[PDB]
C-alpha cells in the first residue's frame, strides 16, 4: 500500500491551497480518512476527518475554515485551505484509519471504529509564510 | 509405603447381589412411566465376590464396578485409578474429607503400595513429587472418623462421553453378613470432567482393624427398564438379559405379564469359521502394467487394456498416497480388497 | 461389503429409507388384503355357525 | 564392508558394467540398495534407490542391478560431467549400514 | 491461548456454569472459515446446550478441510476421527501472522500410521513402535518397525493449502443432560397464569406457568410425561418448581 | 424389519433403529396377522370343546 | 530445503565437542536423521541415525561412545562426541533419510524405511590431532 501527497508549497500569510491524496491499494470509501498535521518537533494534532460519507468534524481550533470532500471518480481526497493562520504551519498527513479487520486481528468483527492509524504516505510540509 | 504381610489367605467368599446396583441413569425427572435405557449395570442375582482379620486383595477393574460397604467406624479412605495404578497414567486420588473433600486430578508420583495416612493424623504419605496439575475441584467439609450397622457408602465408577461418574447413597441396614433385600437407586453426587481411560482399581483400607466389610460387583451392558413413581423415586427395575421372564418384561414394558405370547428377541446360529475362497490362479494382475507404463493414449482415443482372470492387489491402490485425488463413486475408496469383481 | 461408514451412512440412509417404504407398503396392502380375508372369515364363521 | 571396482578411462557413448561384491547377509538376501554420485567438495546427491527406480532431476541412462553377492551398474552414454565416484548402499544390514569404495571414471 | 496441543494429544477443555457469548464468535470475519454443522453458523445464541467441548489443535498441509463428520484420510482418520453423528462445528483461520514460525514450528507431532485406525474421540499418546513386516520387534526399532509421531512442517511462506488453519472444534451435546452453558440473554421477569413464549434454559415452547405440586430432587431440574414431553421445570434463577 | 432391511447386519439395524417404532409396528402388525389368522381358524373349525 | 552445520573444529586427542545440525525446510521427526562421515577419499561409512523416537543404534567399531538426541524445540540434532579416537577423523554429514512419498515415486505409501538418502547439508570436517 502507497499513498501519495502533493500541494504544499511556499506562500505567502493568507493564501490558498489545494491539498491532494491519492491512495493506491485502497479507497476514501474503505477506512475513515482523517487530516492531520505533525509541526516540527510536536505531536501529530489532529485537524479533520471524512468518514465514508458526510462529515463536518474540524478540531475546535480551526472551525470553520477547513473544507473536506473527495473525487472518488479518481479516488482522490482534496483539502481546500482558505484564510491562513500561523498554527496551521506543519507537515500534513493524510492518515488512513485501521479498515475494518485491521491486521486480522481475531476480536474485531465489522466494528468499523477502530479509532487508530493504519499506514499512511510521506507527508507534504504545508507553512504559512 | 509399607506393604503388609500378616494377612491369611483364604479363597474368595460369594454371595447374592438379589437388587443391588441400580442408579440414576441421568438427571431428567420422570413419573408413573417405565422407561428404558441401555447403560452399565448390575445384574439381579449376580455372582459378585466377596471380600471380609484385614482382607483387601488386588481386584479386576472391568467395564466398570459396583461398590458398597456396610461399616460401623469409617475404614475406607479412597480408590486409585488408572491404567496400571503405579504413576505412569493418569489417576484419580480421593483423600478424606477430614481436612476437605478432595478430588485431585494431578499426576502424581505414587509409591509402590499407596495409602493415605493418618487418633490424631500425624503421617502423610501419599505422594513424594508433585506437578502437572490438570484438575482440582473440592466439596464443603465434613469428617469421616478414622478409627447390625449404621452407615452404608456406595460407589459407582464408570469412564462414560468424558465424565467419571460418582453415586453414593446412605441407608440403615439390618444385616450382619449380606446385602438387604428391598431396593434403593444411587443418587449423582458430582459430575466429575476427566475423560480418562481406567481399567484398575485399589480399594484403601484403615496399627488397628476395625469392624467393617465391603462388596464388589460388576456392571456389563445391559437394557434395564426402571419404575419412576409419582413422587418420583425409582422403586424396582428388571435386568431384561437376565432371564426370558425379565426378557418379556423388558419388551412389554410392565412388570406384570398376562396370559399370551411375546415374541423378545430373535434366534440366530452364529458361524464358527471363516471360510475365504477365491480362485485358485494367484498370478498377480496386470495393474502394474498399466499404471506404470510409459505412454498412455490421449483423451479421445483412450486406451483399453482389459484385465480377466487373476487376483488383483489392490492394496498398492489403497494404501499409496502418490495418488493425489483419490475421489471414488460407486465403491469405497480404501477397501477394495475385499470384493470380486 | 462395498460401502465404508463415513459414506455408507448418508448413502444408505437413502437406501434403507426407500427399502422401508417397500416394506411399509407391503405390510399396508398385506394389512388392507387381510382385511379382506379378515371379512371372509367373518362371512366363512358366519356361514359356518 | 562392500568391495567396489577400481578407476578407470575410457571412451563416451557405450556401456560399462561395474559390478561390487557384498556378502549374502544385506545383499543377497535383503533388496534395499541404492546409489549415489558426489562431486568433490560437494555433498553426494541421489542417483538411484532400489537400484530399479529412478529419481527425477536425473538422466535416465543410468540403470543399475543387484546379483547375488554382487551388485552391478549398467550406465550407458557417459559424458564428460559424469565423472564421479559411484557409491553403493545397500541394506541396513540388521541396522547396521555399509558402503563400497568407489568407481572413479575418467575421459577422454 | 498461546499454544494448543498437537493433533493426536489435543486439549479438552470443558466449559460449563456461566454465560456464554457466542456474540463475538458470530460477528467475528477473522475466521476465515465458519462452515457449522450442527447448528445454524449465525444464531448460535439461542440455544442452550447441555455441554460443550472445545478441542482445539492446528492441521496443514493436506486435509485442511477434512474435518467433517463423513470424511477420511491421513489426518481425520488416524490422528482425531471426528464422529459420524457429530453435532457441533469448526472454526478454522490461517495464523500465519502468530503461530506459524518465523522458521518452522516443529512443534506439532500428527501420527500417521499409528496401527490401523481410530474411533471417535479416544486421545491416544501411546509411542508402541508399529511393525508390519519381521514380528521380532519388541519395543525396539527394525528392518519394518516405525516410531510413529514422524512432526508436522509448517514455514512461513507455506502456501495456502500449506497454511496452519488453527482448528477449533465446539462440539455441543444438546440431549444429555439439564443445560448449563449458553447465551447472553436479558431474562425478563417470571408471569405466571397467562399465555407466554417460554424460554426455560434453552426448552422452548409457548403456554401458561402455573405452581408446581411435584417434589423435584436437589439435582434434577424438568421433568416429561409418559408422551416423553416436557411438563414441568425448576426455574433457573429460584429454586421453585413450575408445571408448564 | 431388522432381518430384512439390515439382515444380519448389526450397523444396518442401528441406522434403522433411527427410525425409532416403525420397525415394532410392523411386526406388531404382522403378529396380529398372525393372531387373526389362528383366531379365525379358530372360530371356524375350533367352535367344538 | 537446506541443512547447516556447526561443531567442528581443531582438537586434540580425547577431547570433546558437540554437532549442531539445524534443519530448514523439514524437522528431525519428518524423515530419519542419520549420521555418517566421509573419511577424505574413502566411503561413506554409516556412523548413527535418529528415528523419529527413542534410537541406540550405531556400528560396531564406535559402540558405546558416541550419544544421540535432538532439541526439538528448536529443531536440532546433537551429536556429543566423547573419547574420540583415529577413525572418527572426516567430514561429518547429518543425512536427511527420503521422507514419506520420497520425490513422489508413484509405489510406495507411507512405508517410511526407504533406506536411502536424500539431500543434505555442506558437513562438517572433524579432525582429531
Ligand atoms: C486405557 O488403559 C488400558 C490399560 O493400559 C488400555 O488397554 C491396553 O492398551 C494397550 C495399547 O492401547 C495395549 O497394548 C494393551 O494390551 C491393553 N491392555 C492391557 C491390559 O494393558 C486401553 O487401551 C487404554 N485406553 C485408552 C483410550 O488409552
Ligand atoms: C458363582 O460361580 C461359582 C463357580 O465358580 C458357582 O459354584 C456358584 O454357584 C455361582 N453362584 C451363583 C449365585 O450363581
Ligand atoms: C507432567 O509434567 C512433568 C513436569 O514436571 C513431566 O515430568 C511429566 O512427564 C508430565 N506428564 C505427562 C503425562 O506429560
Ligand atoms: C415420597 O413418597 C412417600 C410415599 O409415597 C410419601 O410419604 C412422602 O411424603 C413423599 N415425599 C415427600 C417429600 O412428600
Ligand atoms: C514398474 O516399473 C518398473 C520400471 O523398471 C518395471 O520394472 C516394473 O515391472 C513395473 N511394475 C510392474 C508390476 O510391471
Amino acid at each position: 500500500v502507497q499513498l501519495v501527497e502533493s500541494g504544499g508549497g511556499l506562500i505567502q500569510a493568507g493564501g490558498s491551497l489545494r491539498l491532494s491524496c491519492a491512495a493506491s491499494g485502497f479507497g476514501v470509501r474503505n477506512n475513515y480518512m482523517s487530516w492531520v498535521r505533525q509541526a516540527p518537533g510536536k505531536g501529530l494534532e489532529w485537524v479533520s476527518v471524512i468518514y465514508s460519507g458526510g462529515t463536518t468534524y474540524y478540531a475546535d481550533s480551526v472551525k470553520g475554515r477547513f473544507t473536506i470532500s473527495r473525487d472518488n471518480s479518481k479516488n482522490t481526497v482534496f483539502l481546500q485551505m482558505n484564510s491562513l493562520r500561523a498554527e496551521d504551519t506543519a507537515v500534513y498527513y493524510c492518515a488512513r484509519e485501521g479498515d475494518v479487520e485491521g491486521f486480522s486481528d481475531l476480536w474485531s468483527g465489522y466494528s468499523r471504529d477502530r479509532y487508530y492509524f493504519d499506514y499512511w504516505g510521506q507527508g507534504t510540509l504545508v507553512t504559512v509564510s | 509405603c509399607v506393604n503388609l504381610t500378616t494377612r491369611t489367605q483364604l479363597p474368595p467368599a460369594y454371595t447374592n447381589s438379589f437388587t443391588r446396583g441400580v442408579y440414576y441413569p441421568d438427571k431428567v425427572f420422570r413419573s408413573s412411566v417405565l422407561h428404558s435405557t441401555q447403560d452399565l449395570f448390575l445384574p439381579f442375582f449376580s455372582n459378585v465376590t466377596w471380600f471380609h482379620r484385614f482382607d483387601n486383595p488386588v481386584l479386576p477393574f472391568n467395564d466398570g464396578v459396583y461398590f458398597a460397604s456396610t461399616e460401623k467406624s469409617n475404614i475406607i479412605r479412597g480408590w486409585i485409578f488408572g491404567t496400571t495404578l503405579d504413576s505412569k497414567t493418569q489417576s484419580l486420588l480421593i483423600v478424606n474429607n477430614a481436612t476437605n473433600v478432595v478430588i485431585k486430578v494431578c499426576e502424581f508420583q505414587f509409591c509402590n503400595d499407596p495409602f493415605l495416612g493418618v487418633w490424631m493424623e500425624s503421617e502423610f504419605r501419599v505422594y513424594s513429587s508433585a506437578n502437572n496439575c490438570t484438575f482440582e475441584y473440592v466439596s464443603q467439609p465434613f469428617l469421616m472418623d478414622l478409627e447390625n450397622f449404621k452407615n452404608l457408602r456406595e460407589f459407582v465408577f464408570k469412564n462414560i462421553d468424558g465424565y467419571f461418574k460418582i453415586y453414593s447413597k446412605h441407608t440403615p441396614i439390618n444385616l450382619v453378613r449380606d446385602l438387604p433385600q428391598g431396593f434403593s437407586a444411587l443418587e449423582p453426587l458430582v459430575d466429575l470432567p476427566i475423560g480418562i481411560n481406567i481399567t484398575r482399581f485399589q480399594t484403601l483400607l484403615a496399627w488397628t482393624a476395625g469392624a467393617a466389610a465391603y462388596y464388589v460387583g460388576y456392571l456389563q451392558p445391559r437394557t434395564f427398564l426402571l419404575k419412576y413413581n409419582e413422587n418420583g423415586t425409582i422403586t424396582d427395575a428388571v435386568d431384561c438379559a437376565l432371564d426370558p421372564l425379565s426378557e418379556t418384561k423388558c419388551t412389554l414394558k410392565s412388570f406384570t405379564v398376562e396370559k399370551g405370547i411375546y415374541q423378545t428377541s430373535n434366534f440366530r446360529v452364529q458361524p464358527t469359521e471363516s471360510i475365504v475362497r477365491f480362485p485358485n490362479i494367484t498370478n498377480l494382475c496386470p495393474f502394474g502394467e498399466v499404471f506404470n507404463a510409459t505412454r498412455f493414449a490421449s483423451v479421445y482415443a483412450w486406451n483399453r487394456k482389459r484385465i480377466s482372470n487373476c487376483v488383483a492387489d489392490y492394496s498398492v491402490l489403497y494404501n499409496s498416497a502418490s495418488f493425489s485425488t483419490f475421489k471414488c463413486y460407486g465403491v469405497s475408496p480404501t477397501k477394495l480388497n475385499d470384493l470380486c469383481f | 461389503s462395498r460401502l465404508d461408514p463415513p459414506e455408507a451412512e448418508v448413502q444408505i440412509d437413502r437406501l434403507i429409507t426407500g427399502r422401508l417404504q417397500s416394506l411399509q407398503t407391503y405390510v399396508t396392502q398385506q394389512l388392507i388384503r387381510a382385511a379382506e380375508i379378515r371379512a371372509s372369515a367373518n362371512l366363512a364363521a358366519t356361514k359356518m355357525s | 564392508v562392500l568391495t567396489q571396482p577400481a578407476s578407470v578411462s575410457g571412451s563416451p557413448g557405450q556401456s560399462i558394467t561395474f559390478s561390487c561384491t557384498g556378502t549374502s547377509s544385506d545383499v543377497g538376501g535383503y533388496n534395499y540398495v541404492s546409489w549415489y554420485q558426489q562431486y568433490p567438495g560437494k555433498a553426494p546427491k541421489l542417483l538411484i534407490y532400489d537400484v530399479t527406480n529412478r529419481p527425477s532431476g536425473v538422466s535416465d541412462r543410468f540403470s543399475g542391478s543387484k546379483s547375488g553377492n554382487t551388485a552391478s551398474l549398467t550406465i550407458s552414454g557417459l559424458q564428460a560431467e559424469d565423472e564421479a565416484d559411484y557409491y553403493c548402499s545397500s541394506f541396513t544390514s540388521s541396522n547396521t549400514r555399509v558402503f563400497g569404495t568407489g568407481t572413479k571414471v575418467t575421459v577422454l | 491461548a498461546t499454544r494448543f496441543a498437537s493433533v493426536y494429544a489435543w486439549n479438552r477443555k470443558r466449559i460449563s456454569n456461566c454465560v456464554a457469548d457466542y456474540s463475538v464468535l458470530y460477528n467475528s470475519a477473522s475466521f476465515s472459515t465458519f462452515k457449522c454443522y450442527g447448528v445454524s453458523p449465525t444464531k448460535l445464541n439461542d440455544l442452550c446446550f447441555t455441554n460443550v467441548y472445545a478441542d482445539s489443535f492446528v492441521i496443514r498441509g493436506d486435509e485442511v478441510r477434512q474435518i467433517a463428520p463423513g470424511q477420511t484420510g491421513k489426518i481425520a482418520d488416524y490422528n482425531y476421527k471426528l464422529p459420524d453423528d457429530f453435532t457441533g462445528c469448526v472454526i478454522a483461520w490461517n495464523s500465519n501472522n502468530l503461530d506459524s514460525k518465523v522458521g518452522g514450528n516443529y512443534n506439532y507431532l500428527y501420527r500417521l500410521f499409528r496401527k490401523s485406525n481410530l474411533k471417535p474421540f479416544e486421545r491416544d499418546i501411546s509411542t508402541e513402535i508399529y511393525q508390519a513386516g519381521s514380528t521380532p520387534c519388541n519395543g525396539v526399532e527394525g528392518f519394518n518397525c516405525y516410531f510413529p509421531l514422524q512432526s508436522y512442517g509448517f514455514q512461513p511462506t507455506n502456501g495456502v493449502g500449506y497454511q496452519p488453519y488453527r482448528v477449533v472444534v465446539l462440539s455441543f451435546e444438546l440431549l444429555h443432560a439439564p443445560a448449563t452453558v449458553c447465551g447472553p440473554k436479558k431474562s425478563t421477569n417470571l408471569v405466571k397464569n397467562k399465555c407466554v413464549n417460554f424460554n426455560f434454559n434453552g426448552l422452548t415452547g409457548t403456554g401458561v406457568l402455573t405452581e408446581s405440586n411435584k417434589k423435584f430432587l436437589p439435582f434434577q431440574q424438568f421433568g416429561r410425561d409418559i408422551a416423553d414431553t416436557t411438563d414441568a421445570v425448576r426455574d433457573p434463577q429460584t429454586l421453585e418448581i413450575l408445571d408448564i | 424389519c431388522t432381518m430384512y432391511i439390515c439382515g444380519d447386519s448389526t450397523e444396518c439395524s442401528n441406522l434403522l433403529l433411527q427410525y425409532g417404532s416403525f420397525c415394532t409396528q410392523l411386526n406388531r402388525a404382522l403378529t396380529g396377522i398372525a393372531v387373526e389368522q389362528d383366531k379365525n381358524t379358530q372360530e371356524v373349525f375350533a367352535q367344538v370343546k
